[PDB]
């Protein structure tokens, strides 16, 4: 994020901060659901860092105040914000494994957002069966 | 008569309704006319129900889980709502106007006091004479107040506990009876300097036994 | 009809909708007032459609582009 880089890499001595990563949202939705939002916001950033900045804002209406971190959304603006990071997400692992998006389901997106990798260089313990 | 049940056969009754209307339910989902129940989702069930889901877009998620926990809510508000506009109807015309049942006996207080100049008491007794629907009427004289209120027995024993205790010279209920029909009109003071037309007043009614009473016991407390 | 879920499956049934109620200057027209080059082409069809009799000039008669959302 660049409020944390630029401010670190400035900090000519050692120190500590603190941040409240959910800005606002706690007002209107529960720590878990703010939890949930800022784990995917996070995913989608180690992901692209440049279409998730893009959809970070959807208008220039959308302004991030030097309060907080994140930007300020309505409630439905942040809904489709998460579901086009969802998409996001997805298809970017489907370019880095040559899967389709629909291809996955509801489990295997869960576990992808979450972080879940599958592979096998010996599968020749197919000789259990 | 009526006849009131024991508290078992309460608890048994409410059982029993309760399991008829949870099989009614239950056999209704069973025939397809009704769907099958949704999980009830709050906040700390959100993680549960729509775990697998909820990571998908939790805002969504939130919304819709707010969104059934305020139709619950709601849907409990609007019968409580409907029902307590039902209480200020009632409560205007139906919960609040009584009359005590008085149809066959009038139940007669009638009281002498000794010092009743403050006009604040005697517009207290007349706001409990209006509020409580207790005819009667009032008589001043020289150190003589008889207050005399014919109503109902609830009403009569709410105007002898306020006159006795609500209110402050002394005041004694001179004769307290039961009377066929209704001798006074509204609730109404009448002020007689002298003690005959006081007595042509009581009798206009005939309630003169009431003013001979009180002026027999002004007569026994001048005496002794 | 409506719509229902009775068991396993959503059922949703619209009723037949009625149809358009033809007007005073419009009918089913027949083939009498095809001219000679369009009777060829309406060969066993003694008369024509609602919908082919509503924009009969404006795509016989007529050579512009025509659209016709039938």
């Amino acid at each position: 994020v660049e409020k944390f880089g630029d401010l670190i890499l400035k900090a000519t001595e050692p120190q500590m901060v603190l941040f409240n990563l959910y800005d606002d949202w706690l007002k209107t939705i529960s720590s878990y659901t703010a939890f949930s939002r800022l784990i995917l916001i996070l995913r989608a950033l180690h992901v692209n860092n440049d279409r998730a900045k893009v959809i970070l804002k959807p208008d220039k209406t959308t302004i991030t105040e030097p309060h907080h971190i994140w930007p300020t959304l309505t409630d439905e603006e942040w809904i489709k914000v998460e579901v086009q990071l969802k998409d996001l997400i997805l298809a970017d692992y489907g370019k880095k494994n040559n899967v389709n998006v629909a291809s996955l389901t509801q489990s295997e997106i869960r576990d992808i957002i979450l972080g879940m990798e599958i592979s096998a260089p010996s599968q020749q313990r197919q000789q259990i069966a | 008569l009526g006849v009131y049940l024991t508290k078992k056969e309460q608890k048994k009754l409410r059982r029993q309704t309760r399991r008829e209307a949870q099989k009614e339910l239950q056999e209704k989902v069973r025939l397809g006319l009704m769907p099958p129940p949704e999980p009830k989702v709050r906040i700390s069930n959100l993680m549960r129900v729509l775990g697998t889901e909820a990571v998908q877009d939790p805002t969504k998620v939130e919304a819709h889980v707010r969104a059934q926990m305020a139709k619950r809510q709601k849907a409990h508000e609007e019968a409580n709502a409907a029902r307590k506009l039902t209480a200020e109807q009632r409560k205007v015309k139906k919960i609040k106007k009584l009359k005590e049942d008085i149809s066959q006996g009038v139940h007669i207080s009638v009281y002498r006091v000794r010092n009743l100049s403050n006009p604040a008491k005697k517009f207290k007794i007349e706001a409990n004479a209006g509020q409580l629907y207790l005819t009667g009427v009032v008589v001043l004289h020289k150190d003589v107040n008889v207050v005399v209120v014919e109503g109902g027995p609830k009403a009569q024993k709410k105007f002898k506990r306020l006159m006795l205790h609500r209110i402050k010279n002394k005041c004694v209920l001179v004769w307290e009876g039961t009377a066929k029909d209704r001798s006074f009109g509204e609730m109404k003071f009448k002020q007689c300097p002298t003690e005959n037309m006081a007595r042509e007043h009581f009798k206009k009614h005939g309630a003169e036994h009431y003013w001979d009473l009180a002026l027999s016991e002004s007569v026994l407390e001048s005496t002794d | 009809s409506f719509r229902r879920q009775r068991k396993g499956y959503e059922e949703v049934h619209v009723p037949a909708l009625k149809p358009k109620p033809f007007g005073s200057e419009e009918q089913l027209l027949p083939v009498e007032k095809l001219p000679k080059y369009a009777q060829a082409g309406f060969e066993g069809f003694k008369t024509l459609n609602r919908i082919q009799s509503k924009l009969y000039r404006a795509a016989l008669e007529t050579d512009e582009n025509l659209l016709l959302c039938a």
